[PDB]
């Protein structure tokens, strides 16, 4: 059912990397230090890719009109973002990344 | 959050009141009669500075934001209600249900990611006593009976009434309907002299500050008004006099009215009796933007059937809307709109020089601030604003 | 403070003349003829921003700030002088005397504190040669003279004129009434060729700076103002060139006008002789508001006796008023709302390239900032404001 | 800055086409037909926010800044060319050659130390295909078919148009140009009818974000665009559907037009076929002021000589002019003035909701944030502003 | 001509206390650090109640429109009041505190 | 005359500005930045103000009419809505003296 996403060092510290899935809506998972998120890539507010937005600390700016989102509880953390994301558990086993299939 | 800060600041005693432009949020408001809408014919309005739009579908009214979520344009400007439950806006197609908002459908691109994803607002809508009442606010409303005021929901009352935009804000408009030396006013009114009413330039207080009015905290439907009791112990003058001398008298009629008087939150009066010993009149004063409000009027007499409320509808229409509603309260009217330029700074609110009977005024102001649901904001307008 | 500070600190020169962008307060400005105020009619007015009433009673006039204390509204809306020397609200009948503006009484409540203890603004008001002038400002005023040119009050100099509103700020009608070289748009005006005057295109400048004017500030009156002396050295222009090759002719007429020129504050111009060689010109440029001024002219020809001085009224409204005030100033009209939008962002006072001739106008900016009684304020409008 | 910096700071993607209010500086722009500008006919125009005086001298054009160096009136306000080469100020007289705009001469005064030593601000300005365009920049100027799109140059190519002003920002005509999913408004237009063209009523998106565009930055002429390539992996739009029930279908033509759509610098779109398929539309959104934009209109057609010229343009005046530039465009102008309101405080750049086919607007305002070449600010309207 | 207040102990300094009259209008008593004063309680520039104000020093601010008087001259101190306020003699006998209850 | 006698350079003090006219011909303005020596048209190039009248700050002098400046080393406007060069004149001291150029710098 988990997603193997990728070696926990392919990611710096404070970077998003965007995961897509055939057939299906891509994600995006967050190094916050040494640990790990993931959510929906696609901002709530439009067509925008998270991944490709502004991390601060445990917050994802989004590039378009600088909604935002806390990683951890998908919930929005400033306008106009106003739809919660959809969260995905993550776990490290190894030094190896892996995604829950769902929220 | 709507006046200069400085402002705020020096008004203590009603600060939420004073910024309060907009109107208050979260409470209901009457915006047209049902008889305005019919089954399929959306209609446009604006309440607490939002663009709305009403339709009627199977009989219940149903109420959209009029600006679509795609590029703010109104649905107005073209409508096209393609399916009975649906409203499709004009310029890329994206399709509302009018029951929740949802966007359901977006006939130019039916793979988007954003069908079922994003809701226009909806606010709810209620029909009572053949009025259109809008609840402009947000989450589960309250019983429509804390908005009013007492008895205009009675089974036995009959209500007719006249709606009109005002040019006006509509506190400027509250202010003069509860103001309780406004009646100076309408010394010359024809409703007074033919209806034979009973009407004083003024009173002279009389009692302690206290007694001059009578603040309703709570009500069984959790209500929030004030009622004048200047003429409890005050004495009504009927001669004016300058420098001894008299130079005016009140109306000496028979027929006494008016002996209850209220106002009540978001801002509806009730005058009982009037403008006859059998009626009652409630008017709300609805923000429809910063500068204009609805000046909604109705007339109610309790009626046991379709006799008497067949006769009352016939004695409305030919006598106590066009004397009363039109010939009494036209000098309202021209009367707020006399105030617009003392407030429209905001200094008004500051320099005003009150005398006793704004008791009563500075009560409401109090109550208002203390107990209405919300401050509507420009921000409400445009969207909600927060930055992390 | 009326001004960006950025924009003050660049004109060290004259900021407070940049600054007084709603006119100088305390100064004695005209606003109608007496002719046009009649006795029991009060007449309505803004000036320096100032919503204003003035009546005649018993031939005297009477200067009320027409704002009622109470909520502010203008008294005119609905007049009700009740008694000869007063003034009703029609609102709440809040009553003011004219004399003094005191709340003598208050029909609606008898017995209210405030009766006695408020008092509205009033203003001086003098008739002088036919006009009405009012001293907006505070405390006894100083004579007339002190804010009139010289010779206007003359026992024997006859005043005869117009009064209208013109959409530019009163500062922009100043300069261009004292501008030595703006006659250049005045060259094919019909006064010109009509009454044969003598009309150049403009002034090669001569001799120092200091030649160019004659600042007055000795002026045992109390007059300030500056004279315009650009033709005492300088080389009048009647022959204008472009490229070497002459392209127009100055009027080569017999009349001989316009050699004195002075600008007096509060702001008013006077030509001598003009328009013709035995006559006077005095021209007030009255602030109303930010936008607008009263373009008061007047103009003057002794007259020993009741005769002549009616002759002189019959060519007045012959001649002189349609050929003169109207013919020859109404490009004065345009050349001043031409300038409106260069400075109506007030960066006009700096980005204006000035040339030799301004020299005049700068003396009055100095002049100006440097004798004027006051600034104009919108708080003196709304309602000084200060924490002691 | 034209924009709150906290608005600008949330654009991260496009901030400088934000701040782009009164549109790009250095830039090309058509602003009338060369038929509309007649020799020694001075004709007044806005562009950029700057009032400029055009005029035709010995068959070329010239452009000069309708705001005289002096007091800042607009020289239109009263014409005066005292001779071929020059202009003259109708207040003071200051001169200026067309060819430079020197300060040439001063007619009030000949010796004036100004004289030779100002110049007023010049654009250059070029004709091209009948179209008249004005460089709105500094410094020498780029080719023009930098600011034009690819073939609207081409020496066959027979450019007829139209030109008119519409209320709404530059910005909002551009998008709704090259918005891929607006066609869905001109489903009803009678030249689709009229003409047998195929319109779907918008696309299913496919293939990946930048296969949707062609961002274009590789042309030798320096020409920057973007090409809407929506059309080459999504699926058209011929059957809308509601809930799955089809409520509208697109038109099934069979006339293939608009197969390329690009839009480019400075803010000129390029369909083509279209209206037909052997012609092309250029058309322009020239900005005025931040509210205003020139929706310059031109069809262009191959013809070989004289006689095709003539018959093309004969079937202008009778079809495509009133059928495609009219009937079909019409639309586009009231669906520009319909977002006016969302985008007037400038909150519609952060609270608008898009949507897939939006991802050609967006590679639009990334590329105009990117390649423009320059801001046009208030500053640059008053005058440049900058201390030591 | 003198009325009961309260005992000076009673008010803690920058305290106002209203004092209620019969048949008359009310009174205002300052507490200023160690020294009491006293004047009309109803604000000269409308119906607004002193008492339910804002004292600062020996300037108390008008709760309704911010207007401010001294109150030991009773002079006003911030716009908008321009009304001077009936100031009342006070005198401290024993302890408690004493109002003239009537006009200076 | 080609150079024009002034003052004695120990007749300004640093910072200062000193008018000097010309019969036939507009008036020069010299300036004393430390312990150097330059000089300008005195008319502001924008209107009809006087520099000298104005505020010397470093090597740049600002004009009391606008708020203009200029450099006055090198001529150039160094503040809005100066525009227009300054034309500049050469300065020498000769025995203590200061001298102007009677024609500005090419
Ligand atoms: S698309 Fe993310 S904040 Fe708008
Ligand atoms: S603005 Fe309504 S669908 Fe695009
Ligand atoms: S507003 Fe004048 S008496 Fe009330
Ligand atoms: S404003 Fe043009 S010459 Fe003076
Ligand atoms: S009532 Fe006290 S400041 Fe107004
Ligand atoms: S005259 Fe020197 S800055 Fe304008
Ligand atoms: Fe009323
Ligand atoms: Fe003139
Ligand atoms: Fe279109």
């Amino acid at each position: 059912i988990w997603l193997k996403v990728c070696a926990a060092s392919d990611m710096q510290p404070g970077t998003i990397r965007r995961v897509n899935r055939v057939g299906a809506a891509p994600l995006a998972v967050y190094r916050v230090g040494d640990q790990f998120y993931a959510t929906e890539d696609t901002c709530t507010h439009g067509i925008a890719s998270l991944s490709e937005g502004t991390l601060d600390g445990d917050v994802i700016e989004c590039p378009f009109h600088g909604g935002a989102f806390n990683v951890c509880t998908g919930m929005p953390a400033s306008s106009p973002c106003t739809v919660p994301l959809g969260v995905f558990e993550v776990e490290v086993k190894e030094g190896e990344v892996y995604v829950a299939g769902e929220k | 959050a709507n006046v200069d800060e400085a402002i705020l600041k020096r008004v203590k005693g009603w600060a939420p009141y004073v910024d309060a432009k907009l109107g208050f949020r979260n409470h209901w408001y009457p915006v047209m009669f049902s008889k305005e809408i019919n089954e399929g014919e959306p209609k446009t309005l604006k309440l607490l500075g939002e663009n709305l739009l009403v339709n009627r579908i199977d009989g219940k009214l149903y109420c959209l934001k009029d600006r679509c979520l795609h590029r703010g344009v109104q649905l107005s400007v073209k409508v096209e209600c393609k399916t009975k439950s649906t409203i499709t806006c004009w310029y890329h197609a994206w399709t509302y249900r009018w029951e929740d908002g949802v966007l359901c459908d977006i006939l130019t691109n039916p793979t988007s990611a954003q069908i079922g994803r994003q809701k226009l607002k909806t606010y709810p809508v209620q029909e009572a006593k053949g009025c259109v009442f809008i609840y402009l606010g947000d989450g589960d409303p309250p019983p429509l009976a804390r908005d009013t005021p007492p008895n205009f929901l009675d089974d036995d009352m009959e209500i007719l009434g006249k709606n009109q935009i005002i040019k006006s804000n509509w506190r400027l408009a509250v202010e003069n309907g509860f103001d309780p030396s406004h009646i100076y006013i309408h010394k010359d009114s024809i409703l007074v002299k033919d209806n034979d009413l009973a009407l004083p330039l003024g009173f002279a207080p009389g009692g302690d500050r206290k007694q001059q009015t009578r603040v309703v905290d709570d009500d069984v439907v959790g209500r929030k008004g004030v009622y004048d009791l200047i003429g409890e112990h005050g004495v009504p003058v009927f001669e004016g006099t300058i420098g001894g001398e008299v130079v005016r008298e009140g109306a000496y009629g028979e027929k006494i009215v008016a002996n209850d008087i209220s106002i009540w939150l978001p801002g509806v009066l009730k005058v009982n009796p009037w403008p006859n010993p059998d009626m009652m009149q409630f008017e709300w004063y609805v923000p429809i933007d910063e500068n204009t409000h609805y000046y909604f009027q109705t007339l109610g007499k309790p009626c046991a059937n379709d006799e008497e409320r067949k006769k009352y509808e016939q004695e409305f229409e030919s006598k106590w809307k066009p004397m009363a509603l039109e010939g009494f309260n036209n000098d309202d009217i021209w009367a707020r709109e006399a105030m617009v330029d003392f407030y429209a700074d905001d200094k008004g609110w500051v320099n005003e020089i009150l005398f006793e009977s704004d008791e009563a005024i500075v009560a409401w102001r109090k109550l208002a601030s203390e107990h209405n649901q919300g401050i509507q904001t420009q921000a409400h307008v445009s969207g909600l604003e927060h930055h992390h």
